[PDB]
């Protein structure tokens, strides 16, 4: 196998998730998508790394990692939030801010 | 041992540091004493930033900067600019964020001035979010969080590795994130505006990152040094440098606001805390745009022929997309959010000069536009209706300055800046921005940025025409000063504005100092 | 380049999983069944991590990732339901082909742009691995990026204080104590 | 040496401070420290005017400074003949328009009592502006001022005036804007090519220095940069001086702002247009100048004929002045355009001459309609009967503005139509068909408004048209008698124009065209 | 009625040019987060610009 594939996957993974976000208004949902968007980046990175015989790459996807549990737990914190009020978690509900 | 430039490190230690005592504040102090510690530890933590970034300045009088943790961070004289830009506005941000109540019968004063809800949990209207603000309580944990966005803005510019860059951008974010769902009044909007924040804020970021692992995969390397080197070199791939760039100017560009990732800013400026939204729209804006810069200047200047072009059609719908669609906002703060739409076109200009003229002409035009916002938002939020909600309707603003002359001149001074009329920091900006682009071969976008402007002037225009030149309403809305801190915020906010305008040189000297990163 | 048969009938199969878990996560009706194909999609990555000489950050990722995919089914049945099926009928007109068109372009796109790039070489990381996979992630992680490592405290915090902030209930609203239920004008049982 | 032209243009400004400082309880103490530092700038520019040498060198009382380096920009005042003409216009004016104003701003409520206080400041900003753009000799200074003016203009027009006023401030400041920014981004690609030529150590401001460099031949730049740079010049200025067809913003702010505010608009703010076509449009571009001459002829033609038309199809008074106006800027535009020594000099005379004579005019209209409640012109009838004195200045206002021999504005008019003819014959009749229209818009609106049996209302009534008060006698008798004296021995004027014109044709590589 | 109609016309038809495509700006903001991203996810333009440039297309 030639090792561009682990990219494509990447590529692929990433669009996805991308699409998710576009796809699905449940808040949860949402925030599964953007971690399958920053995975599929941690896995380029590390293809990269393996690529250039160099740890960086990994690095970065760890720290990557680290992003991607913190901007999930701000999202479920700001969910959580609106919910109480709202009672739904559907990122549509929050249409009032319009034109 | 890996050396540590503490003394370069010093602006954004301070402030780490300084956010990391207001937690502990929040952590073990009383109550009743924790806002005078967290205004006493912030404001201070920010003045002795900026004497830092000055010290800082003075010892980059000699080598053209130098990297500080190993590579990862370089204070360069632009950098350096920025911090102190932007450490400035953090402490115009933060006396905005501290105004508590002007006053009432009951001690109970719980920071809602600036527009922060006792209880962030609380249910919007619920009896218990009516118990909070009646006891008085408030969440100080907004003075960290500020001193967190703050430090991660301070390193964004200085970011010399798109790791440490990226990592700064979500430290950046983050707290952003949670202060955009704090407002007192209209809490459903709040956090409507906080929830669109944060998604499209991750989705952005995403595209950050994996524009960041294109890149080092193109250049095996995640220095912004290396990568020109790469580059430069042919060594890379090509493509994926190409790719990358593109991937991570989504991220930039989702921060500043152009138009392909501009929706976010409406909605969230209009929804966010208006002390928040104040800080933000200057601090975020600088922040981004200082990055964007150290990637067009040090990462990738080699690319020009191949992003330049791409940047164009950007910074033309910026500045299109952005000035129409404010022709016929009615809201205040939306219209405003349309204008740093606008603004970051006008700033992408310059960007696109590739020339010291460029940096120069973004530096001074970031420092100025990020005053005039921030006084902006700060005299929108002082407009309060009957009910005491920010007053945002414009057609509610008939006659506000010939009420209250002293705010609707401050006002319309602003306006002006915006518009880019002579004789305020506005159009010194904005000449020196278009100034950059001519020079750099790209005249089409000042024909362009000047027919934007043209159309913009319209709908600055129009908030004069209504404060001024139309009778009051019968229910018309009344200014709550509310304390010497914002009035201190809007008077030092509008004699920037002034100054930059009738004396520019100032400070343009130090534009022009900052004109070269360290590569 | 070419890597080992054995690497790719692992990536094809694993590969194929967490694609297939992808698919899931974003076409599954129920929340859950979203949930659980993150998660099978994390551990094929992780997995995949393994084969490509990154042992610890795959396995880093199987722990980590277990743990948050667990918080965020906790919070889809908090949420969402704990067996609602959601309808996925495009709410916004002409949204959904829309976002199809710019997703299916969008990866096109990026996979033209990758093109051919092992082909310009590839080191084997054997090299870097030397020594250890993990001593040289420490000796870079607090060499090279100790700024970020720091910073990481600056985000964990700011997670945290958004936690305390929005989530969590204060004293107005805290549920009344069994203790408290019961001394009711002895409301609970009289 | 005193730095006479930076204290004439800054008197103004730092008394618009003052005044807007002063507390509400000191309104007439506001009109009087106003009408003071008027007088005080006047006195400014008069000492400076006797000083200043015809024969001297062509830029007198220069200040330099360095004011924006890296711009290329200084802080760099001079005044020409051309100049000094209109910096007198602008200094004799407004003192006047300030105690022809004296009231306008009395009735306005709210503003924290600010209201005349307002009024005051913003009309003095004008002056300082105006008079700082006048002697500016660098070109982005003179951008940032002639940009700046509108401002205080604009609220000037908003604030105070009739009903319509948010409209037409809006129109007003908006068309100015537009032009203005065109002007940007023409001083933008100026100061590009600049940077882009040898004959300057960097991008440069400095006017005096691009338009040596431009007469020696040094500063060779392609023609089509040059023409896009002079139409943005030309445009912005065009927008400014009411050139047809971009006049449409004028009629309604002079009809909806007050007299004194519409007054300084027409007759000294808008001539900073004109102005600017001379100095820089005509020296900055000869070549491109000397191309678009027939389009920019022909454009000053049409508006001459167009104005005076619709002038006589108008039926508000006002309205009608405004038309006029923007006709004798059509006839301004024509003589600076011919490029000859008798149009050139004709066109600045027949600036000052217009300001003063729609001075004149425009205020006697407005005391006019003040008295009455309309500004229709069948409002009226017999109004010589009652206010035998209003009459009579508004009869000798018209003639100026008919351009009588006896009154200065025909010799302008003369010496331009003259200027005209020895080029574009066919251009000079048809502006001389102006002739019989003036006097057509002019004695037509006389025997509506003044003559015939008395309309209800005026010689009776709860608003009948009283004579005019002494502070208006004080606001008219000035302004005849400068059109008399202009008329019957204009020399003085042309004795400080007549060499700067040449300095400017010498420049430029035009000279009058030799008899037959 | 060449003034007010031809004159004052071009002015006026520029300024309703300018508000109808304001109004159809404005309503591109539809209110929806899932929009926004679709309007991101049109970085997919940028990719393609800048993948292009050197396609010398």
């Amino acid at each position: 196998m030639n090792p561009d594939n682990y990219l494509y996957l990447s590529a692929l993974l990433f669009t996805i998730g991308a699409a998710g976000v576009l796809l699905r208004r449940n808040a949860i949902v949402m925030f599964m998508c953007v971690e399958l968007m920053l995975n599929a980046a941690n896995l380029a990175f590390v293809n990269f790394s393996r690529m250039h015989g160099q740890l960086d790459g990994q690095v970065v996807a760890f720290f990557t990692m680290v992003v991607a549990a913190c901007e999930v737990v701000v999202g479920l914190a700001i969910i959580m939030a609106i919910f109480r009020t709202r009672r739904s978690a559907s990122v549509d509900d929050a249409n009032l801010l319009k034109h | 041992t890996p050396s540590i430039e503490y003394g370069l490190l010093s602006p954004m230690l301070i402030v780490f540091g300084v956010a990391i005592a207001g937690v502990l504040i929040e952590a073990l102090a009383p109550r009743q004493s924790r806002y005078p510690l967290q205004v006493t530890l912030a404001l201070g933590g920010l003045i002795a930033t900026v004497v830092a970034v000055v010290f800082v300045a003075r010892g980059l009088s000699g080598t053209p900067g130098r990297p500080a943790v190993l590579g990862a961070v370089v204070l360069d004289a632009p950098a350096v600019f920025l911090q102190g830009t932007i450490a400035l506005v953090g402490i115009l941000g933060i006396m905005l964020i501290a105004e508590r109540q002007k006053a009432t019968v009951s001690a109970g004063e719980a920071r809602g001035l600036e527009d922060f809800t006792p209880q962030a949990s609380a249910v919007a209207g619920s009896v218990a979010e009516q118990l909070a603000t009646k006891t008085g309580v408030m969440q100080t944990e907004v003075f960290p969080l500020t001193m967190f966005a703050i430090g991660g803005m301070l390193l964004f510019p200085a970011a010399d590795d798109l790791l440490t860059m990226f990592v700064a951008l979500e430290v950046l974010s983050l707290p952003l994130y949670l202060l955009c769902g704090l407002a007192r009044r209209r809490r459903l909007l709040s956090q409507e505006a906080a929830l669109k924040y944060f998604l499209l804020g991750a989705f952005s970021s995403a595209f950050f990152i994996y524009g960041a692992a294109m890149l080092y995969g193109s250049a095996g390397t995640l220095d912004l040094s290396g990568i020109a080197e790469s580059v430069a070199a042919g060594s890379g791939n090509t493509s994926l440098a190409l790719l990358g760039v593109a991937l991570l100017l989504v991220g930039v560009l989702f921060k500043v606001g152009a138009v392909p990732f501009h929706s976010w800013i409406p909605d969230v400026y209009q929804g966010a805390p208006t002390s928040i939204t104040a800080f933000m729209a200057a601090a975020t804006k600088i922040a981004a745009f200082g990055a964007m810069l150290r990637i067009f200047y040090v990462a990738v200047p080699a690319l020009r022929d191949d992003w330049r072009p791409v940047l164009w059609a950007i910074a033309i719908l910026t500045m299109v997309v952005g000035t129409v669609t404010a022709v016929t906002q009615t809201d205040v703060k939306r219209m405003l959010a349309y204008s740093a739409v606008a603004h970051s076109g006008f700033i992408l200009t310059g960007v696109i000069a590739a020339n010291p003229a460029g940096v120069s002409s973004t530096l001074f035009y970031l420092f100025a536009y990020g005053f005039s916002t921030l006084g902006a938002f700060a005299v929108v939020g002082l407009i309060r209706n009957a009910a005491g909600d920010e007053e945002t309707s414009m057609a509610q603003w008939a006659g506000l300055g010939r009420r209250y002359p002293i705010v609707g001149v401050v006002f319309s001074l602003f306006l002006l800046a915006f518009a880019g009329i002579p004789l305020t920091s506005g159009f010194v900006s904005k000449f020196a921005v278009f100034k950059a682009a001519g020079e750099g071969g790209a005249i089409p976008l000042v024909i362009i940025g000047v027919i934007a402007s043209a159309v913009a002037a319209y709908f600055y225009v129009r908030v004069i025409v209504l404060m001024f030149f139309t009778e009051p309403p019968d229910d018309a809305p009344e200014l709550v000063v509310p304390s010497g801190l914002s009035t201190a915020v809007v008077t030092v906010t509008a004699a920037v504005t002034f100054a930059l305008g009738a004396l520019p040189q100032p400070l343009l000297d130090l534009a022009n100092s900052a004109e070269t990163f360290l590569h | 380049a070419r890597t080992s048969t054995s690497e790719a009938v692992v990536f094809w199969v694993v590969g194929t999983v967490a694609l297939v878990g992808a698919i899931g996560v974003v076409a599954a009706r129920k929340a859950v069944y979203s949930a659980v194909f993150l998660a099978c999609t994390m551990i094929s990555l992780a997995v995949l991590y393994i084969a490509q000489d990154a042992p610890f950050l795959g396995v880093v990722q199987i722990v980590v990732y277990t743990g948050a995919v667990m918080m965020l089914f906790l919070f889809v049945l908090m949420l969402i339901g704990v067996d609602l099926t959601e309808s996925l009928v495009e709410t916004i007109k002409g949204h959904r082909i829309a976002a199809l068109i710019a997703g299916a372009g969008f990866g096109i796109l990026v996979i033209a742009g990758i093109g051919n790039v092992s082909v310009a070489g590839f080191s084997g990381l054997a090299a870097a691995n030397s020594g250890g996979n993990v001593e040289g992630l420490a000796a870079l992680i607090f060499t090279r990026y100790l700024w970020a490592f720091e910073l990481t405290s600056a985000l964990l915090i700011t997670a945290a204080l958004g936690a305390m902030v929005l989530a969590h209930r204060e004293r107005f609203e805290r549920r009344k104590t069994q203790r408290e239920l019961a001394i009711e004008r002895f409301q609970t049982g009289g | 040496t005193f730095p006479w032209l930076t204290v004439l243009w800054a008197v103004p400004v730092v008394g618009a401070a003052v005044v807007i400082l002063l507390p509400a309880a000191q309104q007439v103490l506001a009109k009087w420290l106003a009408l003071a530092v008027s007088v005080l700038t006047l006195a400014v520019t008069a000492v400076v005017a006797i000083g200043f040498d015809p024969a001297a060198a062509q830029y007198q009382f220069v200040e330099s400074h360095r004011w924006i380096p890296s711009f290329g920009t200084g802080y760099i005042l001079g005044v020409d003949g051309i100049a000094l003409a209109l910096v007198v216009l602008t200094a004799v004016l407004v003192p006047l328009l300030i105690i022809a104003g004296w009231n306008d701003a009395s009735r306005q409520t709210g503003l924290a009592g600010r209201s005349v206080q307002a009024y005051l400041a913003l009309t003095l900003a004008v002056e300082g502006m105006v008079l700082m753009s006048l002697v500016a000799l660098d070109i982005l200074l003179f951008y940032v001022f002639f940009e700046a003016m509108l401002i205080p203009m604009y609220f000037l027009i908003g604030g105070f005036g009739g009903e319509n006023r948010s409209r037409a401030a809006v129109k007003f400041l908006l068309y100015n804007l537009f032009g203005g920014l065109i002007m940007l981004a023409a001083v933008i690609g100026l100061y590009v090519v600049t940077a882009g030529s040898d004959a300057f150590a960097a991008g440069t401001f400095d006017f005096r220095e691009i338009v040596a460099a431009v007469s020696s031949g040094e500063f060779a730049v392609n023609p089509a940069i040059m023409n896009f740079l002079f139409l943005g010049f030309m445009f912005a200025f065009a927008v400014k001086a009411p050139l047809w067809p971009f006049h449409r913003w004028l009629p309604d702010a002079a009809v909806e702002a007050t007299p004194a505010s519409a007054v300084l608009m027409m007759a000294v703010m808008d001539k900073v247009g004109t102005f600017g076509m001379l100095r820089y449009c005509l020296q900055l571009f000869p070549d491109a100048s000397t191309y678009f001459r027939p389009v920019v002829i022909t454009l000053a033609a049409i508006g001459i004929v167009y104005g005076a038309v619709l002038a006589i199809g108008q039926t508000d008074v006002m309205r009608l002045i405004a038309y006029t106006s923007i006709s004798h800027f059509g006839f301004i535009i024509l003589g600076i355009f011919v490029m000859t020594s008798q149009g050139q000099s004709g066109s600045t005379l027949y600036m000052i001459n217009h300001g003063i004579s729609t001075a004149a005019l425009f205020l006697i209209a407005g005391f006019l309609v003040s008295r009455r409640g309309s500004r229709l012109i069948d409002s009226y009838g017999g109004v010589q009967k009652v206010a035998p004195v209003l009459a009579g200045t508004f009869l000798v206002a018209g003639l100026a503005t008919l351009s009588l021999p006896g009154l200065a504005p025909f010799i302008s008019e003369f010496l331009v139509l003259i200027g005209t003819f020895t080029r574009y014959p066919v251009v000079a009749v048809f502006a001389a068909t102006a002739l019989v229209l003036s006097a057509v818009y002019i004695l037509w609106t006389y025997q509506r408004m003044m003559t015939g049996p008395v309309r209800d209302g005026i010689g009776d009534g709860d608003r009948p048209v009283r004579d005019l008060v002494p502070r208006e006698l004080v606001v008219v008798a000035p302004l005849l008698a400068l059109l008399l004296v202009l008329g019957i021995y204009p020399k003085p004027a042309l004795d400080v124009i007549n060499p700067a014109v040449e300095h400017t044709l010498t420049t430029i590589g035009q000279t009058d065209p030799e008899p037959t | 009625t060449v003034d007010d109609k031809a004159v004052d016309g071009t002015a006026g038809g520029l300024a309703a040019l300018v508000s109808r495509t304001s109004d159809a700006l404005r309503q591109v903001q539809t209110g929806f987060a899932r929009s926004y991203a679709l309007s991101m996810l049109g970085g997919s333009a940028l990719v393609v610009a800048a993948i292009l440039a050197v396609q010398l297309w």
